[PDB]
Order: structure tokens, then C-alpha cells, then sequence
């Protein structure tokens, strides 16, 4: 039984640090998507 | 800027939040379960193990 | 200098804007996937290590 836990067990203490990093990577795609959508509004400047 | 169009810098964006998808499902689905191997996505070697 | 059909300044500040596009695309990549080499063409050297 102990043999066998070694190929799977959660491992907590690397599983809710990658959560966490996968989080704030989300987190970030999404504030700089949200700030990649205003580029081409310089067009509109540009117009008039 | 000097096109409309197409719009690559989202793009590129919207694939790394994609990838970045799988990552996070997998580790939050491993946290909610006690098991590691998770329905042998992974190396089935361990599952047959 | 009066003419019309070329406007060399509004060249010039095209250019540099398209210049400036490619580190701002570079940058805003970076942050959206937490690498700084993220499949580089500047290097080889640092994928390979």
C-alpha cells in the first residue's frame, strides 16, 4: 500500500500551488486581453 | 495601429489563456479528488501499475 | 516643400508606430503567458538550456 501511493496521491502541497498559478495566469490573460481589444480604436481618432 | 481586420495580439492572447485552461482544470479537478491519476489522462503506465 | 502626394512625416511616424507595435505585441505576450522566452525568435541559446 505504501509502494502504490507513490503513483497516485494528490500531493497537495504542489497541486494548490499550481491551482494558484494557474489562477493568477488567468487572471492576467484576461486583464491584458481586456486591454488588447482597445487598439484598434485609434483608427477612429485617426478618421476625424 | 494600421489594421482592423485582423487583430493578432488578441489572438495570441485568447491561445495562451486556452492553454493556461487545461493546466488549471486539471490541478483543480486533482484537488477535488483524492487520486492523482484522474481517469488515466496520464501516463497509463502508472494506472496499470 | 509644399507638395502633397507625400506626406513623409506622417511616413515617419507610421513606421515608428509599427517599430513600437512589435515590442508592445511582445510584452502584452509575456503577461499573458508567464514566460519570458514563450517559443523565442530573438534566442536560441536560453530554449535550448
Amino acid at each position: 500500500s505504501e509502494a502504490q501511493s507513490r503513483i497516485q496521491d494528490a500531493d497537495y502541497a504542489t497541486e494548490v500551488s499550481n491551482m494558484s498559478k494557474a489562477q493568477i495566469i488567468q487572471q492576467a490573460g484576461n486583464s491584458v486581453l481586456a486591454k488588447a481589444n482597445q487598439v484598434p480604436q485609434q483608427v477612429l481618432s485617426l478618421l476625424q | 495601429a494600421q489594421v482592423i481586420n485582423t487583430n493578432s495580439l488578441s489572438l495570441i492572447t485568447q491561445n495562451n489563456i486556452n492553454k493556461n485552461q487545461s493546466a488549471l482544470s486539471s490541478s483543480i479537478e486533482r484537488l477535488s479528488s483524492g487520486l492523482r491519476i484522474n481517469s488515466a489522462k496520464d501516463d497509463a503506465a502508472g494506472q496499470a501499475i
